[PDB]
């Protein structure tokens, strides 16, 4: 199902897009996977620990 | 900036008397106001103490004889 | 000169006092301490460098000795406060003076997962690649060819 | 403020006179990375220099062969040739003869004293020679190129033809041997951390490392000249051409930020422009009913914040409506 | 909105009364950052003392963990709403969905 | 020949849209393609002349953590939307604009009383939703040209400028560019090969001009390069 959903969009079926470095400006071999993941910010802020 | 003191452990028997004579030298230098004998790099007293211990011109016996001769010459000047 | 004016200048945090703070920590090491201390390496000596953020940057090659993963671990810092104590921290409990585990002669400073994975990928030779079976005369030539 | 900072180098170590270490401090938050990357990619690939290009042996047509008189194989001779640093004058390509035999190991100084060129290290050994009747010689041919040239692009040259000259050896046209850029933290008097660049480099000795850095900088400047502001500041010429009054007079009366009732009773008097209201006194404002203390004070205070005065004398009206 | 949801994010958003729910279906009468005035449908309207509903969106206030909880309007003017529908997503909610 | 080669040149400023643009440079000998591409991308993303909002002054509300009877969104989202917009100033560097509106409807950036020098790049950007009828919004918007990005709290220099309650601070994240992609391909030449033509596409806010931004980046890079183009044992 995920494969066919990726096939629907222009994204590659393998789910691994090549990336280019920001500093060196070259290509990373072994095309890594990239996506959109949901993340949460815990209530352990550094401003309350230092 | 001192990173390795292994050659100091090679120079003195262990680290206890090493840090003891280093503390005595740093007390006689920094809060003692005396003069060193090694070129510094605009640093504190600890690392130049470690450097002059690493060279070999200052140790337990040298510190002992130096303070002894200093006490003797001070008593002589006191008359 | 006086203590009151010095305290006022410090609390005001002028741009000039930063060099004083940089010099006073140039050769004044501190002690990093993990909350659970089980072996000797629970407390170690380190020369601090000033950075931003209220977070304490730590060397990656020592956390394995500290048993302190980066999932939110909190650690403490102490100051020798004494010339004798400073010399002792630089001499005995220094990070470079503690690489063999007190339990076994094996190095406690063993590399962690990231560096060994990188090196394994770097040295894992394939069968066919760019420059297959060529000849070189120095490692600097190899670095030039790679970069 | 559209005004960046400039670095002030403090450490230029020239140990061994061919392995240099330069620092640059301070820089911006990301200028160190891009500067180091550009300098590396330039010195490695796009750096015109000179090195060996072609080898000529008597009869050893194959790299999978040997020749008596040396304690190594032809690949070792090729590796030693790959490091023969020698500089040439304006000539694009020149050959050099090594017609010499003997007993002792052959070094770089054995090449003929070609005045047009000059070898960097004459004491550099070319090949440890056999100490008996080692009768073997060779010829070299050097050029000037862009950067590192592998054997692959010369395989096509081998595919073209095959005279006696067709051999194979790479050409490190770039005079630098190795380069390494690094970034560290810098402490501005108030800023906490900025990029501090540290460039380690080592060259073949043909030119100075700092000379190579300056040459890379000059070639990058020559490349970027086509887009650098067209000038130093792109506009060392200032002028002025403005109308007498302000376009606020042409703006409608609703641009005064007044109450809706005041704006309505102002528009009802055919006063829909600020320029049509500035050139009149308030003696007629109170003549219109429902013009009390609120509307009058609001109107006279809005213009107060604008500086203009209620009641003026201008003949240029209305331009252009 | 969490992209990869589990479907439950809807129910858990309306079960906990952290967000403003519509007690009686009707048409939106007045939208504001704090007060929401909803005109009740004459069918769902009460027989006597008929009128409207007025929800007071809980503004910035300290929770039990020193966290700012607040509710923002999520409906336009005259937007028809039915009973049990969401009206103002509170903290960590979006269009009636748990969005942490 | 092999030495003293040519230089690139601007050959196209084709704007595929109002905001999204794409320029092309050519020719590049070899290797200069990726080098110049990464360099220009880093310089553009690093810092460019930006003219976003710095602080606002709403007469109705006192602090940004409150409400306003008549408007739908919260003051924080008003600040975020005001951060989202972009303006272009030519004569002066700092300017105080006025946003005044009334009546029910979606209040956008076009409702402000613009000036001659200040120009709005896109008026379709909605700012607020005046839901009530008798709701009159009136506020000041300070916009000063800067370099890079500065946070909100760390931008303070004293404690007297913040004493007016109406002065609400927002992070002046002025950046005309939003994304800068680049690539290289074959170039055109009468008799040669392996010439590289570079292409830079840029999705920007639309305030700055593509050629102007490229030229400013090239100027900054040339200055940083001339900082050590003839470096010696200087102090
Ligand atoms: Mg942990």
């Amino acid at each position: 199902e995920i494969k066919e959903l990726l096939k629907l969009g222009d994204l590659p079926t393998s789910g691994q897009i090549r990336l280019y470095d920001g500093r060196t400006g070259e290509q990373f071999e072994r095309p890594v996977t990239v996506g959109y993941m949901y993340m949460l910010k815990l209530n352990h802020l550094v401003d309350d620990k230092m | 900036a001192r990173v390795t003191v292994q050659d100091a452990v090679e120079k003195i028997g262990n680290r206890f008397d090493l840090v003891l004579v280093a503390a005595r030298r740093a007390r006689q230098m920094q809060v003692g106001g005396k003069d060193p004998l090694v070129p510094e790099e605009n640093d504190k007293t600890t690392v130049i103490a470690l450097r002059e211990i690493e060279e070999g011109l200052i140790n337990n016996q040298i510190l002992d004889v130096r303070e002894r001769q200093e006490q003797q010459e001070q008593e002589a000047a006191e008359l | 000169t006086t203590i009151k004016a010095a305290k006022k200048m410090v609390e005001r945090e002028e741009a000039v006092v930063w060099d004083i703070l940089d010099e006073v920590i140039r050769e004044h090491p501190v002690l990093l301490n993990r909350a659970p201390t089980l072996h000797r390496l629970g407390i170690q000596a380190f020369e601090p460098v000033l950075i931003e953020g209220k977070a304490i940057q730590l060397h990656p090659l020592v956390c394995a000795a500290y048993n302190a993963d980066f999932d939110g671990d909190q650690m403490a810092v102490h100051v020798p406060l004494t010339l004798e104590a400073q010399l002792e921290a630089r001499a005995l409990m220094m990070s470079t003076n503690n690489i063999l585990s007190p339990a076994n002669g094996e190095p406690i400073i063993v590399p962690s997962q990231d560096v060994v994975l990188g090196l394994y990928y770097m040295t894992r030779d394939c069968v066919n690649a760019k420059g297959e079976g060529m000849v070189l005369t120095g490692p600097k030539e190899a670095e030039r060819l790679y970069r | 403020v559209t005004e960046f900072l400039k670095p002030r180098l403090v450490d230029i170590e020239q140990v061994s006179s061919t392995h240099a270490k330069v620092t640059l401090e301070p820089l911006e938050r990301g200028f160190g990375h891009t500067l180091g990357n550009a300098l590396r990619r330039i010195l490695l690939s796009s750096m015109p220099g000179c090195a060996v290009t072609e080898v000529e042996i008597d009869g050893v047509l194959h790299e999978y062969s040997t020749k008596e008189g040396v304690q190594e194989d032809i690949l070792e001779i090729l590796l030693n040739l790959k490091g023969l640093a020698v500089r040439v004058q304006g000539k694009d390509e020149v050959i050099l003869t090594l017609n010499k035999s003997g007993i002792g190991p052959v070094t770089a100084a054995d090449i003929t004293h070609d005045g047009d060129v000059e070898i960097v290290k004459p004491q550099h050994v070319i090949c440890h020679l056999t100490d008996e009747n080692a009768s073997i010689s060779m010829r070299i041919k050097v050029q000037r190129g862009r950067g590192y040239v592998p054997a692959s692009t010369r395989i096509h040259s081998e595919e073209d033809e095959r005279p006696i000259g067709r051999l194979l050896v790479d050409a490190c046209y770039s005079p630098v041997e190795r380069i390494a850029y690094n970034v560290e933290a810098a402490r501005v008097e108030q800023r906490t951390d900025l990029d501090k660049l540290v460039i380690e480099m080592e060259t073949n000795g043909t030119i100075d490392p700092e000379e190579a850095i300056r040459r890379a900088a000059t070639i990058l400047a020559e490349q970027l000249e086509a887009f650098v502001d067209l000038r130093d500041v792109r506009q060392p010429e200032v002028k002025e051409e403005k109308p007498e009054f302000d376009p606020i007079l042409l703006r409608p009366v609703d641009d005064l930020e007044l109450t809706v009732r005041s704006a309505n009773c102002l528009k009802a008097e055919a006063i829909h422009y600020i320029g049509d209201l500035v050139q009149r006194t308030e003696v007629e404002l109170l003549k219109t009913p429902n013009l009390g203390k609120k509307s009058l004070t609001e109107i006279k205070d809005v213009l107060a914040s604008r500086g203009l005065s209620l009641g003026m004398r201008l003949e240029n009206w209305p331009p252009a409506s | 909105k969490p992209l990869v949801g589990t479907g439950m994010e809807r129910a858990v958003a309306v079960d906990s009364g952290v967000t403003a729910v519509a007690k009686r279906g009707g048409v939106v009468q007045y939208v504001d950052a704090s007060r929401i005035v909803i005109k009740v449908n004459e069918d769902e309207m009460y027989p006597g003392e008929a009128g409207i509903d007025i929800y007071n969106l809980t503004k910035y206030t300290r929770s039990n963990q020193n966290t700012c909880i607040n509710q923002m309007p999520c409906v336009s003017l005259g937007e028809p709403v039915e009973r049990g529908d969401v009206l103002a997503d509170g903290p960590s909610t979006d269009l009636g969905e748990l969005a942490l």
